[PDB]
């Protein structure tokens, strides 16, 4: 089967700057004359893989300019003069040659934006879940970059450890941020035993770590 | 305009069967051959096959040794993938595309099914809110296996600045998420902000809302 290598993996680019992706087969995708079945791919988060670029250079339907593809034989590659917020997603590329159909492992292409802050939020558990025997605390860190932060539980200002899990979404399509949430579970009876609960926030976009928090009972 | 409607989500046993259906609409159906193509959690596009409507003849992924069925019925144009000995390793989203010779290659997509290969029982979540110048709000969607659960902002109307966050699995074995939005303090009175909740493998469908 048709081994279809993809680099680079990963791929960093500032607003308004050109990205390039480049395809390798293991044996030749000329198919006849004028036709070389190679493909390119964009699958953005959670969504399907929607074609850019059929037949080595052929632009889909809506496809801007901006996107090229060239390449002949085993050498392939995808080209984006100005890439935008709008690109963030996992690149493809396929050959529908020769059975069976095969595609690249992929390329991330992440954004390269300004520093920005994270805006902080902190909800407590809902009387309704409290009912169940389980506390959920919730710390939001909304619309960052880059990706790296700190978020430190505290409770009665004692630093909690174990007791948290976290998620982060993937890049903004339009702002190209990156927001995350942190989930401190803790009983029912643990929950009633404190009064403060906070959130701190270490991030590059803040001078000095942010701490957001509520009163128990409140 | 064309499209390819995939059947909901599910959990199924190791070693059963699944059957994974694709409606298509707004083209003639006999005249476009149809492909599935799987892919694993963080994982890339795998191809598993290929149907000819027009005459069902099929072509498939020999990695696959058997276990995949590709059929097609015109009447109500669609076709199915059947997938048999569920292995832990066909734990995957399963995509029907439309392939043309023109392009030679797949253009329109079904939005995917996850098929889970799991021996747990199917859960339905529990919805919890989180209450509150620019103000945030949200969901609490706990405790549901499998995945996905979908979540949507005042019945499907709002989308900007809506953060539904990946799940996370718990140490219970239980899938939990939450789903966040960026909005004003003034309008949090003015519109009710109902958070809509959907779990297909468990047909829960949960509207709670998000009160102060």
């Amino acid at each position: 089967d048709i081994v279809m290598t993809q680099t680079p993996l990963s791929l960093s680019v500032t607003p308004g700057q050109p990205a390039s992706i480049s395809c390798r087969s293991s044996r030749s995708l000329v198919h006849s004359r004028g036709n070389t079945y190679l493909h390119w791919y964009l699958q953005k988060p959670g969504q399907s893989p929607q074609l850019l670029i059929y037949k080595v250079s052929n632009r889909f339907i809506g496809v801007p300019d901006r996107f090229s593809g060239s390449g002949s034989g085993t050498d392939f590659t995808l080209k984006i003069s100005r890439v935008e917020a709008e690109d963030v997603g996992v690149y493809y590329c396929s050959q529908s040659t020769h059975l069976p159909f095969t595609f690249g492992q992929g390329t991330k292409l992440e954004i390269k934006r300004t520093v920005a802050a994270p805006s902080v939020f902190i909800f407590p558990p809902s009387d309704e879940q409290l009912k169940s025997g389980t506390a959920s605390v919730v710390c939001l860190l909304n619309n960052f970059y880059p990706r790296e932060a700190k978020v430190q539980w505290k409770v009665d200002n004692a630093l909690q450890s174990g007791n948290s899990q976290e998620s982060v979404t993937e890049q903004d399509s339009k702002d190209s941020t990156y927001s995350l949430s942190s989930t401190l579970t803790l009983s029912k009876a643990d929950y009633e035993k404190h009064k403060v609960y906070a959130c701190e926030v270490t991030h590059q976009g803040l001078s000095s770590p942010v701490t957001k928090s509520f009163n128990r009972g409140e | 305009q064309v499209q390819l409607v995939q059947s909901g989500a599910e959990v199924k046993k190791p070693g059963s069967s699944v059957k994974v259906s694709c409606k298509a609409s707004g083209y003639s159906f006999t005249d476009y051959h149809i492909h599935w193509v799987r892919q694993a959690p963080g994982q890339g596009l795998e191809w598993m096959g290929v149907i000819n409507p027009m005459y069902g003849t099929t072509d498939y992924n020999q990695r696959f040794k058997g276990r995949v069925t590709i059929t097609a019925d015109e009447s109500t144009s669609t076709a199915y993938m059947e997938l048999s000995s569920l292995r832990s390793e066909d734990t995957a989203v399963y995509y029907c595309a439309r392939y043309d010779y023109f392009t030679g290659t797949g253009v329109y997509w079904g939005q995917g099914t996850l098929v889970t290969v799991s021996s747990a029982s199917t859960k339905g979540p529990s919805v919890f809110p989180l209450a509150p110048g620019t103000a945030a709000l949200g969901c609490l969607v706990k405790d549901y296996f499998p995945e996905p659960v979908t979540v949507s902002w005042n019945s499907g109307a709002l989308t900007s600045g809506v953060h539904t966050f990946p799940a996370v699995l718990q140490s219970s074995g239980l899938y939990s998420l939450s789903s966040v939005v960026t909005v004003p303090s003034s309008s949090l009175g003015t519109q009710t902000y109902i958070c809509n909740v959907n779990h297909k493998p468990s047909n829960t469908k949960v509207d709670k809302k998000v009160e102060p």
